[PDB]
């Protein structure tokens, strides 16, 4: 270091040698620390926090896991980051991404020690992940055109995708649920109107999908408590001192009397509304706002059911099970459309009573029960049924699937080592740690698992060679299969986003040579 | 920059200041406008602090209401009806006088500074006015040409070309803020030495 | 982090934030030090960004190396004012020298290609060089479909940055339109439109309020009950004034209330909501439309036409985002860039930045002149050949000068992984015993040393503007003999 | 329990015990979350869940140092869990509602382990005859027990405990002079007897000294018109909800009441008009044009009684409109006592609402488990493996509860299982372990029997929260 | 103090931004800030010479 200082006290830098010791030792501590939540037989991790009163929760996603960890060094926020941004994109594949990044950082600094410059092992990367999505694109197979074909493509998704979450127990019968739930949108991608409502009491078997629609919400005094044939009005109006007129006005006036006239006609005014209302035809009222009693009690004197304070999510997944639309202004009963339900009635679950709606019209929303021993079992099982709910509408939305267990990895391992023997200079040892890392996530599923790792890859690798391109783990066993016959089933997209992320993030840290901190702001005390 | 490529505009110059959504739909380069220099803000507001408002229809309250639209939309005729084609004041310009003047191609800038406003009036000759409603051609300015221009990540209006000028003006480069203000001292004693030697030789 | 082989730097923010950069001048930014020269530095750096925009790191580099030059001149017992003296004399010959060798080639519409080789050029060092081709095209079209051609000059307010994490890079466009943050008011309104028209407003759908104070005074049942039917006279007059003009969609700057929201749902208009000031007046500017303050001043003449309108949903979140194309000939355009790592969008933005600059330079000047050092050998070797008439002890500090400007292929080559030393020297031997100024170093190993024919282009102002800025902040660096400070 | 601002608490509830501790461990908190759970899904039973989910974690320490893996250990739980459902539901016996002497007896066992079990000959038939007031035994499934309101009131002892078929308030009467009406007519009111104001700004201005009197003068004849219009309905008793942004009730409005010989009680709270409503048979009338003779309700009696100290208390009996309501006074000399009181009666109900819910009935005292234990010890000979072993530690686990039950009594646990166990194994499955005797005996002549959801809820959820257990490897701590 | 950094050849700046407060040394002070506001230049040659 110079004689001169060119910093503030406080401020630190780090050149070559220890910026990438830092980067790579932050890199696969990350690494290491969510490699055994991986495969069929992974295992969960505890996490409670210091400062937010002691929350406790038990969970195996990895996103969960690193958004939760609090990191300081530079490098993992990056592989945090990337988790971040695949759940965000996909919703599955969180662990995969972080151990392939790890992986490839722990072979570049293997290549570094050998004395080779990053710009090269840079270069045989990007040819290596070249060759490999071309592998990968060029192994999928595209359904859809057949009804019962797609179904079980959807069913074997939906069974991979739960094997590693703890709905393992119950796998049939939560595939069952995830399939009906998704097919019930027609096509549309709108995950926020499946609504999961979970409560304690009961085993985890009795979860279940409703036929029907679920609110929980009250209805008002001297009212009808079931309805046969119901005719819904969706309202989006305020029913509440209704008259804000948001003009700024007021009352002047020489006496009393005058006042309580006053006060009549505005009684008078919310009284010519609810005829308004009442002239549509209805026996049923739904109000995401307030209704206060007065208007309670002309809805219970017409013999309507009136439902207040259910908010804008609860509006528009009522709007898209029975059929209706929100209104306001009630000026044209000719040019609104109501819902429609063959029975509401009320239903105990535990200690609460639900609003049941049953006979809809649409069906284009529904509500899912979830019953537990726990509410950290609960949070578990509503964080791993939205992963197979996520996955389950993107390979809607895109049906070509890839065979998984290992198979993926394989054949792009044995795509990107023929690329690396076709090549001269210092890049073709850049291609084959390309490859070794990817041939290192069917080696921490068997180790999970408590298998011959070693072996099992080699078996793999000399069939892959020699031109099995659709075996892999048998994990029920522990052995060889295949994995068209046994239904291991995997989305494209998913594997394509893993893929690239973890390129993009192993090349952006080692570009890196130079780490600069300023000096932090201190926290005041007193 | 380089030294170099500092220069003196025989006119005036001045920072682009703050401006609404519109004021980029208006023309940037005239040949031989006129200047109208105000000291009014033209903006929809209340007429004064000390007001209230006591009314008893609701005809009266929309009449009450157009009546302010009718105020300012009075005021923006009268400028435009002077001839003028750029607008400088001292005071807030609004996103309506804005639009009202993009409208109809013409150029309009506010908080102009008090320093800035009295050299472009001097450079000109105009007057500020206070009151739009005797806008005469002796109170507009003329400027020979006038423009916006980049400079080094800024944005400046140029008024050049007026040869009745009785001011100018420096655009000083360099790379560095006391590289900048070493030449602008270096520069002043010069001027000093200059005016003494003008007043004796 | 000089050349397409140089590493970048990870600058950790106070609050504990990260950014992967190599750009001299963030860096440099974001940099903290206490030395004045440092700080000097620092801000001769930003001064080369905010002039040219490109070549914020080579000019430190120099000028370093101008200053470590001048301290075997000070050991030697030489007057600073004389080696600044001796800077000056050789960065005019220098500067003269270089637009001799400068070639101007074009700018149009039609042909683009040198253009795009600049673009790509500049684009080379970056880490988006995986797609360098495809950015350098957009920036390209950008520019020329914003640039104003008679005047010279183009604005960046009409050239939209945006960029949303997921995706692919490869994903990153450009929309000859506009794209915001927004959506339709009511859930229920249709998401797509083929031939809007639409009405630019900036009046909330609200009954009118006077500013000044103002009191309605209400004193009779009849004054109450005429009150109330005003209030629904006037948000049926609205949207009748608005649908009587034939528009198809409304933007307001400021919010709705739910009377107008149903009435707008109803008489089959979509409408966005609480939009801001620039985003009115780029859609304004893109469809060719005006904007209004009063349903009153509503005309068909007043409209803006655009040929689509969609609302597009990004993956498992509830983000939303509005979509204009497909519009006539339009002043403003949008660069939408993807991908996977926040770090990577910010250093996406950067490049397309300095891109676009380098663009801007071609239009304010189209002569140019060829990298990889060849215009440092030539200039070097001329200040060599024009310090042999010089006899007044001067010689000196003109040699100073040209060993000093020596440096970027030094730099160069080292980064690439050759020998500075002997590969400069068979470089000037080559250029000194032909007559080809453009040979440089050749970092990517294609097998020639010809910059031209390997389209390795660079702008002349940013040359000029390297030099002359370094030559003055060194002569800055060597008037100073005194300083004083507390402890 | 004493916490840590100084309240103190006696209890026997194991949930309430576990709430009320603090305890640190992770593995530690998720038993007071089960134990919750078994609150829930049964209301009883909720020692005896940790009890038995403690002996499986116990009992996997040596498989594991064995070398069992944890996914067998789990699956062979399972495995034995579906067993030993099987077990209990044929040992289970059927039983009807119309029986009153099965639900005494199941509520007299609920109830003979806390501290009133000495006044169950008084609490027993309270809990019953709470449960049959509110369902209709026809096609009742489930119970709702917000049906029935628990009303602490100190003084007395527990023997002053009593049902109220009616209404009880603990509030007083504004009124000063009437405490008890006779062929009471009540009116429930949701405006306000007062001055006129509108929700808009309004203030009247006095230009001249006659609007001075005329203002005084008016706003008293809008009072009394509306209490005229009140009295016009033949309402003896007024009930008022709560308002808090103006007055409900002013004093002028509360001197022509009193006048015309109307009890007035205020304050009635926002939240509970919907069980007034459904006890007396009242309607809400938020607007003075709707006040009729046909929204009152009828009562035979209302009337404010003063207990030695403790306060007033309003009751009102003898209802025309009988809804499926009813209410409990809980009295005592002491907080302690009361609140443990509550929650024992709170027990009772639960139990017999499970009883409710499935019509099964089964001997308690350790039976169920040493019948589970032995069937489970037998199962285990017939498969071979690894199962053999877990199967078998899942059933030694369940000879805790007859071993904890021996200890507490005083008995020699070792000898008390022997005998059951021989017992069960060689004919009678309802022996069990006798306090009264001191030693085996048949359990159903004793006449203490139990629900069967009790236990199979408690087998279930102890199963489920082990395997969720046996599947963590690491803790971590966060932000 | 603040670090801000001022860089100067004028002999009335160096003088007014070193912070003199000798009594004696005051007086040279002034007579550079008198030169200055009357004829603008000449400001180290009257302290030089006084
Ligand atoms: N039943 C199965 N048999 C074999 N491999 C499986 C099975 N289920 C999942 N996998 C593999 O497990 C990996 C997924 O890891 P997992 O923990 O389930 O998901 P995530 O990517 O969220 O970590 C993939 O490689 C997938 O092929
Ligand atoms: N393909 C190339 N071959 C040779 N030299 C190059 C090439 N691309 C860029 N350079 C050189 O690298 C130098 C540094 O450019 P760069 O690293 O982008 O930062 P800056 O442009 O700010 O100096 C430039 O002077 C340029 O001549
Ligand atoms: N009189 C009794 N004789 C023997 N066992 C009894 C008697 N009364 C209750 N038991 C048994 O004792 C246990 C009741 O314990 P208790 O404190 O109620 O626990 P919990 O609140 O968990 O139910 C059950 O096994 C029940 O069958
Ligand atoms: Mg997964
Ligand atoms: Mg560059
Ligand atoms: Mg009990
Ligand atoms: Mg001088």
């Amino acid at each position: 270091l110079a004689p001169v200082n060119i910093f503030k006290a406080g401020a630190d830098e780090e050149r070559a040698e220890t910026a990438r010791l830092t980067s790579f030792i932050g890199a696969i501590a990350i690494g290491d620390l969510v490699k055994s939540t991986l495969g069929p037989k992974g295992m969960d991790k505890i996490l409670l926090s210091s400062g937010r009163d002691a929350s406790l929760m038990v969970t195996n996603d990895g996103a969960t896991i690193l958004k939760n960890i609090g990191v300081d060094n530079p490098a993992a926020k990056v592989l945090v980051d990337m988790s971040r941004v695949q759940d965000d994109e996909v919703g599955d594949g969180t662990t995969s991404v972080t151990v392939l990044a790890a992986e490839l950082l722990r072979e570049a600094e293997s290549l570094i020690a050998k004395k080779i410059h990053p710009q090269t092992i840079i270069a045989g990367w990007r040819e290596a992940t070249k060759a490999a999505r071309e592998a990968l694109l060029s192994s999928a197979v595209d359904h859809g055109s057949d009804e019962v074909k797609f179904r079980q493509d959807l069913m074997n998704i939906a069974g991979t995708t739960l094997s590693s979450k703890l709905l393992t127990h119950h796998k049939d019968h939560f595939t069952k649920l995830a399939v009906e739930a998704v097919l019930r949108l027609k096509g549309s991608g709108n995950l926020e109107a499946i609504h999961i409502i979970k409560k304690l009491g009961g085993s985890l078997a009795d979860s279940y999908l409703d036929e029907g629609f679920l609110l929980d919400k009250k209805i008002g005094v001297n009212q009808p408590k079931r309805i046969e044939n119901a005719k819904i009005l969706i309202a989006n109006t305020g029913m509440d001192t209704d008259k804000i007129k948001i003009f700024g006005s007021r009352v002047r006036v020489d006496s009393t009397a005058k006042v309580a006239e006053i006060e009549h006609a505005e009684k008078e005014k919310m009284k010519e509304k609810v005829e308004r209302i009442l002239k549509h035809g209805i026996n049923c009222f739904i109000n995401r706002q307030l209704i206060y009693n007065y208007p309670e009690q002309l809805f219970g004197a017409a013999g309507v059911m009136a439902i207040e304070h259910a908010d804008f999510a609860g509006v528009e997944r009522l709007a898209l099970v029975t059929g209706g639309e929100i209104a306001s202004t009630f000026d044209h009963p000719e040019l609104v459309k109501l819902g429609s339900c063959k029975l509401i009635e009320e239903v105990m679950i535990g200690e609460d009573k639900l609003i049941h709606f049953s006979g809809v019209a649409l069906g284009e929303a529904c509500t899912i029960v979830l019953r537990g021993a726990t509410q950290q079992i609960l949070d578990e099982a509503e964080r791993s049924l939205h992963d197979a709910l996520c996955v389950l509408a993107q390979t809607v939305k895109d049906s070509r699937t890839v065979y998984g267990g290992g198979c993926s990895e394989m054949l792009m391992a044995h795509a990107v080592t023929q690329l690396a023997n076709r090549t001269p200079g210092k890049e073709a040892v850049a291609m084959e740690s390309y490859a070794k890392a990817l041939r290192m996530l069917p080696t921490i599923i068997a180790d999970n698992a408590g298998y011959d790792s070693a072996d099992l890859v080699a078996q793999l690798r000399a069939a892959h060679s020699e031109g099995n391109t659709t075996a892999g783990l048998d994990m029920r066993e522990g052995t060889i299969g295949d994995m068209a016959i046994l239904g291991i089933t995997e989305s494209f997209q998913v594997k394509r986003q893993v893929l690239l992320s973890a390129a993009e993030a192993a090349e952006v840290i080692l570009r890196v040579d130079n780490i600069i901190k300023a000096a932090p702001r201190k926290r005041v005390p007193d | 920059g380089a030294l170099e490529d500092s220069q003196l505009v025989a006119g005036v110059a001045f920072k682009k200041t703050f401006s609404y959504a519109g004021f980029e739909m208006q023309p940037k380069k005239y040949h031989n406008p006129k200047i109208a220099l105000l000291n009014v803000e033209l903006e929809l507001k209340a007429e004064k602090d000390n007001a209230e408002i006591r009314v008893h229809t609701v005809e009266d309250y929309q009449a009450i209401v157009d009546a302010e639209w009718n105020i300012l939309y009075d005021k923006l005729e009268k400028i435009h009806h002077s001839g003028a084609k750029v607008v400088l004041s001292k005071l807030p310009i609004g996103d309506v006088a804005t639009q009202y003047f993009a409208d109809r191609d013409m150029f309009c800038a506010g908080r102009v500074p008090e320093e800035d406003l009295k050299r472009t009036m001097m450079a000109c000759g105009g007057s500020i006015q206070t009151s739009v409603n005797a806008l005469s051609a002796d109170v507009l300015g003329r400027c020979q040409v006038f423009e916006e221009t980049q400079i080094g990540g800024e944005r400046y209006n140029f008024f050049t070309g007026c040869p009745k000028a009785k001011t100018c003006t420096f655009i000083l480069r360099g790379g560095a803020e006391q590289f900048m203000e070493e030449t602008e001292r270096s520069l002043h004693d010069a001027i000093m030495i200059v005016r003494r030697a003008i007043k004796n030789d | 982090s000089l050349g397409p082989n140089g590493l970048d730097k990870m600058m950790v923010d106070k609050d504990g934030d990260v950014t992967v950069t190599n750009d001299g001048a963030t860096i440099l930014s974001m940099m903290d030090v206490d030395h004045q020269i440092a700080k000097l530095m620092v801000e001769l750096s930003k001064s080369q960004d905010d002039e040219i925009g490109d070549g914020t790191t080579g000019v430190v580099v120099l000028a370093g190396a101008l200053l470590e030059e001048a301290e075997q001149l000070l050991d030697r017992g030489i007057h600073p004012i004389r080696i600044a003296d001796g800077y000056e004399q050789a960065a005019r010959v220098a500067i003269e020298h270089l637009d001799k060798i400068s070639d101007s080639v074009l700018v149009d519409i039609k042909d683009t290609e040198p253009l795009i080789q600049t673009a790509k050029t500049t684009l080379g060092s970056k880490v988006v060089n995986s797609c360098h081709r495809q950015m350098a095209e957009i920036a390209v079209n950008a520019v020329l479909t914003v640039a104003d051609m008679e005047r010279r000059d183009v604005d960046f307010e009409l050239i939209k940055v945006e960029g949303k994490v997921g995706g692919r890079l490869e994903d990153t466009k450009l929309i000859k339109g506009v794209i915001v943050d927004k959506d339709f008011s009511h859930p229920q309104m249709p998401k797509k439109v083929e031939d809007a028209k639409i009405a630019i407003l900036t009046c909330p759908f609200e009954p009118p309020k006077p500013k000044t104070k103002h009191k309605l005074d209400v004193t009779s049942v009849e004054d109450y009950k005429a009150l109330q039917k005003y209030e629904k006279e006037k948000f049926e007059e609205m949207i009748q004034q608005i649908k009587e003009t034939g528009a198809n969609l409304a933007i307001c700057q400021w919010g709705f209330d739910d009377e107008a929201n149903h009435l707008l749902l109803q008489n089959n208009l979509p409408a966005v909501r609480w939009v801001g000031g620039p985003e009115i007046e780029l859609i304004a500017i893109a469809t060719g439309g005006r904007i209004v303050p009063r349903f009153s001043e509503l005309t068909a003449e007043k409209l803006g036409f655009a040929g689509l309108v969609q609302e597009i949903s990004f993956g498992t979140t509830k983000d939303k985002m509005l979509v204009i194309e497909q519009c006539k000939n339009s002043r403003a355009v949008t660069i939408f860039i993807r991908g996977g790592n926040k770090m990577i969008i910010e250093e996406a933005k950067r490049s397309l930045h300095d891109a676009l600059c380098v663009i801007r330079n071609l239009i304010r000047d189209n002569r140019v002149v060829y990298g990889g050092g060849a215009a440092e050998i030539s200039c070097a070797l001329a200040v060599s050949q024009e310090a042999d008439k010089c006899p007044t002890l001067e010689q000196y500090a003109m040699r100073a000068f040209a060993d000093a400007l020596e440096v970027i292929p030094m730099a160069l080559s080292e980064n690439s992984g050759m020998n500075p030393i002997q590969t400069m020297t068979e470089v000037r031997a080559r250029q000194v015993k032909e007559m080809n100024p453009a040979l440089g170093i050749d970092c990517l190993h294609k097998g020639t040393n010809d910059m031209k024919q390997q389209h390795v282009i660079e702008t002349l102002i940013g040359k000029k503007q390297q030099i002359s800025l370094a030559t003055q902040m060194v002569r800055m660096i060597l008037k100073i003999d005194d300083i004083r400070k507390p402890g | 329990i004493q916490d840590g601002k100084g309240d103190v608490t006696i209890t026997n509830d194991g949930a309430t015990i576990l709430k009320q501790m603090q305890v640190l461990h992770p593995a530690a908190r998720m038993l007071v979350e089960l134990s919750k759970a078994q609150d829930i899904e049964a209301g009883d039973g909720t020692t005896s869940v940790v009890i038995i989910a403690g002996s499986l974690l116990d009992s996997c320490t040596k498989l594991l140092q064995k070398g069992i893996h944890p996914t067998i250990i789990s699956e062979s739980f399972q495995k034995a869990l579906e067993k030993g459902i099987e077990i209990l539901t044929d040992m289970s016996r059927p039983v009807e509602l119309s029986d009153r002497e099965t639900l005494l007896n199941s509520a007299t066992t609920s109830l003979n382990s806390k501290v009133v079990s000495q006044y169950s000959s008084l609490l027993s038939p309270m809990s019953v005859n709470a449960v049959m007031k509110v369902i209709d035994p026809a096609t009742a499934t489930s119970v709702d027990l917000r049906d029935i309101k628990i009303v602490k009131k100190l003084g007395g002892t527990i023997d002053d405990c009593e049902l109220v078929e009616g209404l009880v308030l603990t509030q007083k009467v504004s009124n000063s002079g009437i405490t008890r009406v006779e062929k009471a007519k009540i009116g429930l009111i949701q405006f306000c007897l007062s001055a006129p104001k509108t929700d808009m700004d309004n203030q009247i201005v006095v230009s001249d000294y006659a609007q001075m009197d005329r203002v005084l003068r008016e706003e008293r004849a809008y009072i009394l018109n509306l209490v005229k219009q009140i009295k016009k309905t033949g309402c003896n008793v007024l009930l008022i909800q709560k308002s808090i942004l103006r007055d409900a009730l002013s004093d002028l409005a509360l001197h022509f009441l009193n006048k015309m010989k109307i009890m007035v009680i205020k304050d009635i709270e926002r939240e509970d008009i919907e069980f007034i409503c459904k006890t007396i048979g009242t309607k809400p009338v938020a607007h003075i044009d709707q006040f009729t003779a046909d929204m009152l309700g009828s009562a035979e009696l209302a009337e404010e009684v003063n207990l030695n100290g403790s306060g007033k208390l309003l009751k009102i009996t003898g209802c025309a409109s009988p809804g499926k309501t009813v209410t409990i006074v809980v009295r005592g000399s002491n907080k302690l006592v009361i609140e443990e009181a509550e929650r024992s009666i709170h027990d009772a109900l639960c139990v017999i609402r499970c009883l409710v819910k499935k019509r099964a009935l089964i001997a308690g005292g350790g039976a169920p488990e040493i019948e589970l234990a032995l069937r489970l010890t037998e199962y285990s000979r017939t498969l071979s493996g690894m199962e053999s072993y877990c199967v078998r530690a899942f059933a030694d686990a369940m000879e805790v509860i007859p071993s904890t039950l021996a200890e507490n009594a005083g008995l020699n646990p070792i000898s008390t299982v022997t005998e059951l166990r021989n017992r069960h194994a060689q004919g009678e499955k309802t022996a069990g372990i006798n306090v009264r005797k001191g030693g085996i005996s048949n359990i159903l002549e004793e006449l203490v029997v139990q629900p069967l959801l009790v236990s199979v809820s408690a087998l279930t959820l102890a199963t489920e929260t082990v395997r969720s257990i046996l599947k963590i490897d690491d803790v971590v701590n966060t932000r | 103090g603040r670090g801000k950094a001022t860089i100067s050849n004028d002999g009335a700046t160096i003088l007014k931004l070193l912070d003199v407060v000798h009594p004696a040394a005051k007086t040279l002070v002034d007579i550079a800030k008198s030169q200055d506001a009357e004829v603008g230049d000449g400001t180290t040659s009257v302290t030089l010479l006084a």
